[PDB]
């Protein structure tokens, strides 16, 4: 499929009209980020002479 | 088959036909003796990585 | 073209094998960071038509509706100005070394096995976003990245603003006409300088 | 650590180092348990071949 | 750039080779369309609100905080008085409330 650009809706713009919520939801989201990764090394003598 | 290191003993259990193995086919892992028919492998002399 | 090449491959392919992860990594990397400067907020809102910003002419900058190619003018000098390899390449290799993305296979055996993927995300596309990102800023201030639809005057929006770095409505309130054309002749001149083909 | 960095002053850290400690000193051979000779001398001597 | 709304609070915890925030967002909904104006002219001087914006429903007007809708009356505590109302535009006519 084509990508899904956004979810698709209007505004209607006024030069005197003003739009104030008049409630509101508290959401909690998770959201995840590596750190780090997995620390190797490498043994000179038994990678080369075995 | 000539080299330098030290070999214990192994469970590893070799078909008539074999007498050399490789786990990863760049090092012997383990030898079949000539003349006890024992299965010994071999591992590096010096490791542990200090 | 060699007469053996499963041998030559067994051989020494593992390493090409690698080195094209490594590549098909830098790609896959590159799309991500298209999409995370590009689509920040997945909010499509289509541009109004122009009628009271206050006096501020958002003409250039919004793409036009008389077009049907969704580039506005300022975006489409930036595109005139940079030409695809603008050397002898362009005569060694025909632009198919640049992602014109209707680039031919000969191209492709012209460069020995080198080629070149288009972009995950089409300049159309791409001007669709910046469309997106400067209507819904332009209406509702910064309640865009929040999530909803909050119009807002502009003339109001400017006033919150100059809150934020510190200077009282009634400067901008009493200043308007004034500000609105120092926009105005510094959006001009910006225009005046890429079209100067400075 | 100073053989491995090439250098006779180390700095403050840890350090990984290559093997340069031990050294096999006595050699075995285990061959199988073969005794009679080849025909070479039977094969080569041959009257016609 | 933590989290779709305003941003109130992060939770950390752990994860393998990694860190999970959980983000506490402040996301507004039920939104009603308002009558707006950038100033209120009376007795012939311009008053602009030191907080929130000027809305009208029918034909009163308040003074309300931005992301919040909560009606107050037009206070001279609430407003700063700046010139006169002959430079601005689009100001409406109402009274102040002083108490
Ligand atoms: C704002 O929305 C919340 C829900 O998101 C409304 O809370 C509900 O209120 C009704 C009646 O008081 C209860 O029966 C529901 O159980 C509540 N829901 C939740 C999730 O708590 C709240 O009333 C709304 N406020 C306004 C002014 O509309
Ligand atoms: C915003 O500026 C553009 C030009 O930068 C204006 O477009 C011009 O409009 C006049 C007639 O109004 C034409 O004669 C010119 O040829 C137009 N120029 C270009 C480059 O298109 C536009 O009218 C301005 N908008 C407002 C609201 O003043
Ligand atoms: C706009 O909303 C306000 C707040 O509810 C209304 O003010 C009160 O409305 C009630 C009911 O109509 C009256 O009994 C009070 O006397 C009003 N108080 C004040 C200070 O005016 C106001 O009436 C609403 N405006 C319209 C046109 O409906
Ligand atoms: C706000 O009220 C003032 C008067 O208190 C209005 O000013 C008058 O407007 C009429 C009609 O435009 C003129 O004929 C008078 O000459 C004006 N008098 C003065 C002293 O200016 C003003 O127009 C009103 N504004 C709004 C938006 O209703
Ligand atoms: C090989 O010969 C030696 C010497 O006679 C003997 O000790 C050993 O057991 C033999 N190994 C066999 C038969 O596997
Ligand atoms: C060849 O050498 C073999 C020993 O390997 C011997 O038995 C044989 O008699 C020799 N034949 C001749 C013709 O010398
Ligand atoms: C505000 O008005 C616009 C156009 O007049 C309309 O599309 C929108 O739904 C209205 N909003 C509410 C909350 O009624
Ligand atoms: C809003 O626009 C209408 C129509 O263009 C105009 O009559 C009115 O004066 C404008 N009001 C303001 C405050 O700009």
């Amino acid at each position: 499929y084509t990508m899904s650009l956004g979810a698709e809706n209007s505004v209607a713009y006024s030069n005197n009209s003003i739009a104030i919520p008049t409630n509101f939801t508290i959401s909690v989201t998770t959201e995840i980020l590596p750190v780090s990764m997995t620390k190797t090394s490498v043994d000179c003598t038994m990678y080369i002479c075995g | 088959l000539t080299g330098t290191g030290v070999l214990t003993e192994s469970n590893k259990k070799f078909l008539p036909f074999q007498q050399f193995g490789r786990d990863i086919a760049d090092t012997t892992d383990a030898v079949r003796d000539p003349q006890t028919l024992e299965i010994l492998d071999i591992t590096p002399c010096s490791f542990g990585g200090v | 073209d060699s007469t053996e090449c499963s041998n030559l491959l067994l051989q020494y392919g593992s390493f090409c094998t690698q080195l094209n992860r490594a590549l098909t990594g830098i790609a896959v990397e590159q799309d991500k960071n298209t999409q995370e400067v590009f689509a920040q907020v997945k909010q499509i809102y289509k541009t109004p038509p122009i009628k009271d910003f206050g006096g501020f002419n958002f003409s250039q900058i919004l793409p036009d509706p008389s077009k049907p190619s969704k580039r506005s003018f300022i975006e489409d000098l930036l595109f005139n100005k940079v030409t695809l390899a603008d050397a002898g390449f362009i005569k060694q290799y025909g632009d198919c070394l640049g992602d014109i993305a209707a680039r031919d296979l000969i191209c492709a055996q012209k460069f020995n096995g080198l080629t070149v993927l288009p972009p995950l995300l089409t300049d159309e596309m791409i001007a669709q976003y910046t469309s997106a990102l400067l209507a819904g800023t332009i209406t509702s201030g910064w309640t865009f990245g929040a999530g909803a639809a909050l119009q807002i005057p502009f003339a109001m929006q400017m006033a919150y603003r100059f809150n934020g770095i510190g200077v009282t409505q009634n400067v901008l309130y009493e200043n308007q006409k004034l500000i609105a054309n120092q926009f105005n002749s510094a959006i001009g001149k910006i225009q005046d300088s890429l079209s100067s083909t400075a | 650590t100073k053989c491995t960095l090439k250098s006779f002053t180390v700095e403050k850290g840890i350090y990984q180092t290559s093997n340069f400690r031990v050294q096999p000193t006595e050699s075995i051979v285990r061959f199988p348990n073969i005794t009679n000779l080849c025909p070479f001398g039977e094969v080569f001597n041959a009257t016609r071949f | 750039f933590c989290g779709k709304g305003y941003h109130l609070m992060s939770f950390p915890q752990s994860a393998p080779h990694g860190v999970v925030f959980l983000h506490v967002t402040y996301v507004p909904a039920q939104e009603k369309n308002f009558t707006t104006a950038p100033a209120i002219c009376h007795d012939g001087k311009a008053h602009f609100p030191r907080e929130g914006v000027f809305v009208s429903n029918g034909t009163h007007w308040f003074v309300t905080q931005r992301n919040f809708y909560e009606p107050q009356i037009i206070t001279t505590d609430n407003t700063f008085v700046s010139g006169n109302c002959d430079v601005v535009i689009g100001i409406v006519n109402n009274t102040v409330y002083d108490p």
